[PDB]
RNA sequence: UAACGAGAUUCCCACUGUCCCUAUCUACUAUCUAGCGAAACCACAGCCAAGGGAACGGGCUUGGCAGAAUCAGCGGGGAAAG
RNA sequence: UGCUGUAAAGCUGGGUCGAACGGCCUCUAGUGCAGAUCUUGGUGGUAGUAGCAAAUAUUCAAAUGAGAACUUUGAAGACUGA
RNA sequence: GCGAGAGACCGAUAGCGAACAAGUACAGUGAUGGAAAGAUGAAAAGAACUUUGAAAAGAGAGUGAAAAAGUACGUGAAAUUG
């Protein structure tokens, strides 16, 4: 166990926006990373890069990608009080193709 | 900490309507004692305050 | 004043209330009725409902203008593993109806059946059943005297049996544990019969041969709260109608100063224990067989499966049984499959059913090739096959 | 000033109190009576999972027509709801009074909450505009609450004596 | 009586869920939660059947019966409210 | 807390309280309330209920602050569309 | 109107509408209409100080004959409520 990690992730952010407001397909996305951040990093503590926000919005309120690739990082709260021990920073990673793309842990060097 | 007095002054410094009036976030100490119009020139020269770039319209379809 | 004019109620009063079924599990109000020369025999069995396909018969019914004459019919396909016997239960006949003596059980019982115990399984220690297993210490005399218990009181003897769940796709690992009611022989040849038959299991091929009239036990589709429009199917009210359409206008008249429990009312749709009765079995598969779709004029080495699996179950690599029609209940849900309560001699009843085809085409859209084999011949080579 | 529930031995406990608390006085009547007779620590942990929802305020007198829910069933209920704003005043006031009783030594560890009541406030008006130009009341209805932490022969006639002498003989 | 008419009426073509006979879908409600929070109405109240009775009872008489606390709906009754 | 009277009522124990008040013989009257869709004031049940649903739509971060869905600033997404 | 003395008068929902910054606040285009609202304590002696709290406040303490008098102030009924 190693509580600072940093890993890539492919979220299929299509199925999760299945029949979803229109209106509220972006503002949804971000609910859905937040809860996918949660999922893998287990913490609630989960903070959006506003490079992120600008990627989710790019196409407007409902133009979010089928497939965005993630990089979540499991971050040390130095806060106090934190009230939660450790922090997942969620920010976007440019790739040619969202397809194909497993999950890869990140060596921060 | 709030700014709403700034950037009504540095419009009508500048010339341009609120929307095209862009304050340093990394300088909000700096702006908030920016309480004269003189003071919001000297920001606006000294690039803390920008006047933001006009939205294009392109005519280029059109012609 | 009288109505205008006569109508039919709407819906039956014999099905009353419309309320949810108490358990998933559709339980055998009745079984067949015993008699004592016949052998030995088990009565129901439980399956899973996989889904529904197609087939061609040739009908022989004469007198009809289909005699002869080859038919396109629905069939549901009850994916049905063995059932393992774990127990006996002997009943006693009294004033007050029957009772239940004695239970014995088996030494041993699978994990899939002792989950059945339990609402938190990964939390508990998973003690059920071991002083019990320890009842068998090196003479097993208690479970001796009470099987001889039975042998002297019962006069009505049931297996207890559950299903080997982990052999379905379902992703539920609780087996569905029933009691399955032994008709033929006396109570002693019954008792022996359930305890030869402890820990092993018992097939389909055992409980229902091809062409049987069968029924079916089974909780149907829940629809959640429905209106009366739906729930009865009563008359949509005028277009022009204020406050809304969907509804019975008139809920009573003024006296009895009650609303009456015949009129049609909102409420939960669905979900519900059903009875259906005379489904004909065209087919009871075996697990092992690799041509399980195939027939005699199909000879197309093929199993029971759709192209791409049964849509929301998965693959029947079990034995299965193939039912005439429609029967109660959704996908996956667990079916009591029961004997017939009486003798038909129709020709409908009697009449022997030999398939021609089985459609085995995908169910997830509109599937027009029967094999992938027969899809590759159909199409030539693809770019993602080089 | 008098509170309704003087303590039996005044050296081992501790009392705090709120007036005038614009506060629902039926949501908080509920959560008073939630944590009535409890630990300190326990209602303590036991309000911050309310905030969470992770375990709700049974809600008994009040609580006509309101939804059901399954975290009820820990108290026989079906009815329960999670107020965050009483049960934020009611932890200021649980705070208040254990710093008062350890400004008198006492043991928050054995801390009870031996009593805890609301009532009711003056109300505060507002108006609220109705059809066809009528006015009605849009009332607030405050509490007044306090809490207390508190530390952790026979004569027989003379022919019943009669018999009860000569049983007595009787028995050597 | 040509023309005109958000005037009244009959027929015909077109058109269609007006209907046979209904089904499905969307948003906002309703629903559940946090906060906020009225009003109408209120003799006391609130299960039925028959009787008699101001001749159509929630109460009386005689029977049927009758088991905490409740949620969403509903429009038979309260000879419901205004 | 009790006592007396058929009764209207009178007297009394305990608690609370703080400046006046009673018995008897008479006089006098703006002299006794359950009702008047009574008057004025106050308080309930309803009820934590109806509801807080028109005007396309918000989101991320930082700052401030005890506390930020709602403040400020930045980034974006939108709209009014002369 | 001015100046006096009185009463088997009323005692703050009474007595003038008004015991009080009352013909005031407030309404109405206007003519006009027109309230509610007295009482800590002999004396502010109107609670210094410590402590918890962002604060309001609370808990100790203090003043007082009394805080069962803390300006949301004499007594403090009923409805209604914990
Ligand atoms: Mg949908
Ligand atoms: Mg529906
Ligand atoms: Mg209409
Ligand atoms: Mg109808
Ligand atoms: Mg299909
Ligand atoms: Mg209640
Ligand atoms: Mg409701
Ligand atoms: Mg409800
Ligand atoms: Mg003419
Ligand atoms: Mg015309
Ligand atoms: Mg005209
Ligand atoms: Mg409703
Ligand atoms: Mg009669
Ligand atoms: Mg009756
Ligand atoms: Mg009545
Ligand atoms: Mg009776
Ligand atoms: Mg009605
Ligand atoms: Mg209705
Ligand atoms: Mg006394
Ligand atoms: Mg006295
Ligand atoms: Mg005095
Ligand atoms: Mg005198
Ligand atoms: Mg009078
Ligand atoms: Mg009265
Ligand atoms: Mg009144
Ligand atoms: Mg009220
Ligand atoms: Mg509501
Ligand atoms: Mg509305
Ligand atoms: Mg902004
Ligand atoms: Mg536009
Ligand atoms: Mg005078
Ligand atoms: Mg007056
Ligand atoms: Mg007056
Ligand atoms: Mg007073
Ligand atoms: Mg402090
Ligand atoms: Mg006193
Ligand atoms: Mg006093
Ligand atoms: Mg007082
Ligand atoms: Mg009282």
């Amino acid at each position: 166990l190693q509580d600072v990690v940093t890993r890539e992730y492919t979220i299929n952010l299509h199925k999760r926006l299945h029949g979803v407001n229109f209106k509220k397909r972006a503002p949804k996305a971000v609910k859905e990373i937040k809860k996918f951040a949660t999922l893998h990093m287990g913490t609630t503590d989960v903070r959006l890069d506003p490079k992120l926000n600008i990627a989710i919005w790019k196409r407007g309120v409902q133009g979010v990608e089928n497939r965005m690739r993630l990089r979540i990082s499991r971050k040390r709260n130095d806060e106090e009080d934190a009230k939660e021990k450790l922090f997942a920073y969620v920010e976007p990673v440019i790739v040619p193709s969202t397809k194909g793309l497993q999950t890869v842990v990140v060596e921060d060097d | 900490a709030n700014l709403r007095t700034q950037k009504r002054l540095a419009a009508s410094v500048i010339g341009v309507g609120k929307r095209k009036v862009w304050l340093d976030p990394n300088e909000t100490t700096e702006i908030a004692n920016a309480n004269s119009r003189s003071a919001i020139r000297k920001l606006y020269k000294n690039g803390t305050i920008v006047k933001k770039p006009e939205t294009v319209h392109s005519r280029s379809r059109a012609r | 004043s009288h109505r205008k004019y006569e109508a039919p109620r709407h819906g039956s009063l014999g099905f009353l209330p419309r309320k949810r079924a108490a358990k998933q599990r559709g339980r055998v109000k009745s079984f067949p009725k015993d008699v004592k020369s016949k052998p030995v025999a088990l009565t129901a069995f439980l399956g899973y409902k996989a889904g529904m396909t197609t087939i061609v018969r040739d009908l022989d019914r004469p007198g009809s203008k289909m005699h002869k004459r080859e038919v396109v019919e629905a069939a549901t396909v009850v994916d049905t593993p063995p059932m393992v016997v774990v127990g006996v239960v002997g009943y006693v006949e009294t004033p007050r109806g029957l009772r239940s003596l004695t239970t014995v059980w088996a030494e041993h019982l699978s994990e899939e059946v002792r989950r059945r115990f339990y609402k938190n399984w990964y939390k508990s220690k998973k003690k059920a059943f071991t002083k019990y297993s320890g009842k068998y210490a090196t003479d097993a005399k208690q479970v001796e005297t009470e099987l001889a218990r039975i042998k002297k009181y019962a006069s009505v003897v049931r297996v207890l049996a559950h299903t080997q769940i982990k052999k379905t796709p379902l992703s539920q690992k609780k087996a569905h544990l029933a009691e399955i009611q032994i008709n033929g022989g006396s109570v002693s040849d019954k008792v022996d019969w359930a305890k030869e038959h402890f820990e092993k299991e018992v097939s389909v091929d055992s409980v229902f041969e091809q062409d049987e009239m069968i029924d079916v036990i089974a909780v149907t589709k829940g629809h959640g709260f429905e209106g009366v429009t739906h729930r009865w199917g009563t008359k949509k009210l005028p277009r022009k109608t204020h406050r809304g359409l969907r509804k019975v206008a008139c809920i009573g008249a003024w006296h009895p100063a009650n609303v009456n429990w015949t009129v049609a009312r909102a409420g939960q749709n669905g979900y519900h224990h059903r009875t259906s009765i005379n489904h004909k079995v065209y087919r009871v598969g075996k697990g092992t067989d690799e041509a399980n779709g195939a027939t005699e004029f199909d000879r197309t080495k093929k199993t029971i499966n759709p192209m791409g699996g049964f849509v929301r179950y998965g693959n029947v690599n079990n034995d299965f049984v193939l039912l005439k029609g429609s029967i109660p209940g959704v996908k996956k849900r667990v079916v009591t499959l029961r004997k017939s309560l009486y003798v038909d001699t129709s020709r409908r009843a009697v009449e022997k059913v030999n398939l021609k085809w089985i459609d085995t085409a995908s169910r997830f859209g509109k599937g027009r090739f029967q094999t992938p084999a027969e899809k590759h011949a159909f199409m030539g080579t693809l770019k993602k096959d080089l | 000033v008098r509170y309704a529930a003087t303590p039996a031995n005044p050296a081992k406990s501790a009392s705090a109190r709120g007036s005038y608390l614009r506060v629902s006085f039926k949501n908080t009547r509920e959560t008073a009576q939630a944590i009535n007779g409890w630990k300190l620590e326990k209602a303590q942990k036991y309000l911050d999972q309310v905030l969470d929802h992770q375990r709700a305020i049974p809600f008994r007198r009040y609580n006509s027509s309101i939804g059901r829910t399954g975290q009820g069933k820990e108290f026989g209920v079906t009815k329960a709801r999670w107020p965050a704003k009483s049960v934020n005043f009611v932890k200021d006031l649980l705070r208040n009074a254990q710093a008062n009783a350890e400004a008198k030594g006492l043991d928050s560890s054995k801390l009870v909450i031996s009593h805890i009541q609301v009532n009711h406030a003056p109300k505060q008006r507002r108006r609220t505009y109705r059809a066809h130009g009528r006015i009605n009341a849009y009332q607030s209805t405050p509490s007044h609450i306090e809490l207390t932490l508190t530390e952790e022969q026979i004569r027989l006639n003379s022919r019943q004596r009669g018999r009860l002498a000569s049983q007595k003989r009787l028995t050597a």
